[PDB]
């Protein structure tokens, strides 16, 4: 067998609650190396989290996180642990645990953990149009407006149309609900000959909805 | 602390040619110590050189790690397809601010449209203005706000495509968010355009209540 | 939030004088050290360098198990040439508390 870390699932939870994420190295001497923990923002760079010896559960934290968040480990069960016990808004983030040697390199990866804290319920999307329009080819969309957690799957012509699709990373807003539009290029000649329909499906609220972009 | 400077932010360079990504450290640190990893969009870093020159098991020859005390460098000889992502330099707890290495290409302007906010839309309350940036290169770009010809400051967000994996552009989304009060009482509401490809910046504008 | 402590084998009062024998993993040792290894050869004309963190004697080669003894897998030696070897010894900065390797005590109970 080859080096291996597994993570625990993606978690959604409020803030104020406590939260505990697992790794499990599997193919390796699990107490001959340590386990680190790195944390990446949504959009932003890798941050050293602290570490840990198996072996005799030495941890060392970096001082941005020192009292923040708790790094344990079970040697019986090849596992790694990172712990909050009151979570803020601001945890948000993807969280990896990696293998170290004694140089302090990161030599394997686990496969991440997308922690989402937020004060914000479940709640589908709103589905706005981008009509056309103000030659040669014409813009529009769909805004997928006011939503929570993440992801949305946008489609077109249910899956007909993909040449000059862009769905734009969905963007956080100031009411904690996420707000992402998503636009296609066709032909001016094309409109009023062939009808345009956005699929927006929010897997979490369980809600699939279909608007028509019509021109004007 | 340890403090590492990467250089520069973004490297632009076409397959097959050569990347030099620099590792500026604040103290002189052993070699022994620095790390350069490698991450893909969506992706977790991969490991690519440890004690500064030492390829990780399966890493291609074409990366090559170098430097001592301050400087360290990372080179890419022959940039494959695959080579194009971020690049951070680690010693302990310091990590890099990152390196992003993108496919330049022959510069594009962008094509530029404005939306007014849909009737639907502004029965709720809310009023969403989106200005779309499509197919462009470089990334860097300046959208403004004008409502009527007053430039707008923390009343709009932007939002950036992953350079495309057939043309090599960007496309760009700009939502100005405002009250059906505050849309109902301004008349223009304009976009202006800022861009390397455009000779003079592009506005796009509207008249509220006027369309075909 | 406190290491694994120390764990006691066996105990013998023999004449007045205790003798302890401590399970001793060595793992204030396992953690902070590593080797950095030089190979020299003509191929190879520059100087490979790597690093060791387990000197494990396991196998399953055709070698040995025994103590008093280190095993670790050397890259870039060829058979057909000469090669020349030089080992070094090097710290985990992780292991330092205000610059002192192996800085604090432990608790333990002999009843």
């Amino acid at each position: 067998a080859e080096v291996q870390l597994v993570q625990s699932g993606a978690e959604v939870k409020k803030p104020g609650e406590s939260l505990k994420i697992s790794c499990k190295g599997s193919g390796y001497s699990f107490t001959s190396y340590w386990i680190g923990w790195v944390r990446q923002m949504p959009g932003k760079g890798l941050e050293w989290m602290g570490v840990i010896y198996p072996g005799d559960s030495y941890t060392r934290y970096s001082p941005s996180f020192q009292g923040q968040v708790t790094i344990s480990a079970d040697k019986s069960i090849s596992t790694a642990y990172l712990q909050w016990s009151s979570l803020k808004a601001s945890d948000t983030a993807m969280y990896y645990c990696a293998r170290m040697p004694n140089w302090g390199s990161f030599d394997y990866w686990g496969q991440g953990t997308l922690v989402t804290v937020s004060s914000a319920s479940t709640k589908g999307p709103s589905v706005f149009p981008l009509a056309p329009s103000s030659g040669g080819t014409a813009a529009l969309g769909c805004l997928v407006k006011d939503y929570f957690p993440e992801p949305v799957t946008v489609s077109w012509n249910s899956g007909a149309l993909t040449s000059g699709v862009h769905t734009f990373p969905a963007v956080l807003q100031s009411s904690g609900l996420y707000s992402l539009s998503s636009v296609v290029t066709v032909p001016s000649s094309s409109l009023g000959t062939q009808t345009y329909i956005c699929n927006v499906n929010h897997k979490p609220s369980n809600t699939k909805v279909d608007k028509k972009v019509e021109p004007k | 602390e340890v403090v590492l400077t990467q250089s520069p932010g973004t490297l632009s360079l076409s397959p097959g040619e050569r990347a030099t990504l620099s590792c500026r450290a604040s103290q002189s640190i052993s070699s022994s110590y620095l790390a350069w990893y490698q991450q893909k969009p969506g992706q977790a870093p991969r490991l690519l050189i440890y004690g500064a020159s030492s390829r990780a098991t399966g890493i291609p020859d074409r990366f090559s790690g170098s430097g001592s005390g301050t400087d360290f460098t990372l080179t890419i000889s022959r940039l494959e397809p695959e080579d194009f992502a971020v690049y951070y330099c680690q010693q302990y707890e310091t990590f890099g601010q990152g390196t992003k290495v993108e496919i330049k290409r022959t510069v594009a302007a962008p094509s530029v449209f404005i939306f007014p906010p849909s009737d639907e839309q502004l029965k709720s309350g809310t009023a969403s203005v989106v200005c779309l940036l499509n197919n462009f290169y470089p990334r860097e770009a300046k959208v403004q706000w004008k409502v009527d010809n007053a430039l707008q400051s923390g009343n709009s967000q932007e939002s950036v495509t992953e350079q495309d994996s057939k043309d090599s552009t960007y496309s760009l989304s700009s939502t100005l968010t405002l009250s059906k009060a505050d849309y109902e009482k301004h008349k223009v509401y304009a976009c202006e355009v800022t861009h390397q490809g455009l000779s003079s910046p592009v506005t796009k504008s509207f008249n509220r209540g006027e369309c075909a | 939030v406190k290491p694994d402590p120390p764990h006691i084998k066996n105990l013998s009062f023999h004449n007045d004088d205790l003798y302890v024998q401590w399970e001793n993993p060595q793992n204030f040792i396992s953690r902070c050290l590593f080797y950095e290894v030089e190979v020299n050869n003509s191929q190879t004309e520059t100087h490979n360098v790597f690093y060791v963190q387990e000197a494990k004697c396991e196998n399953p080669e055709f070698e040995r198990n025994v103590e008093n003894t280190s095993c670790f897998m050397v890259p870039g030696v060829l058979p057909d040439t000469l090669n020349t070897v030089r080992i070094r010894v090097k710290t985990n900065k992780l292991c330092y508390e205000d610059d002192k390797l192996w800085s604090n005590w432990s608790q333990e109970m002999s009843i």
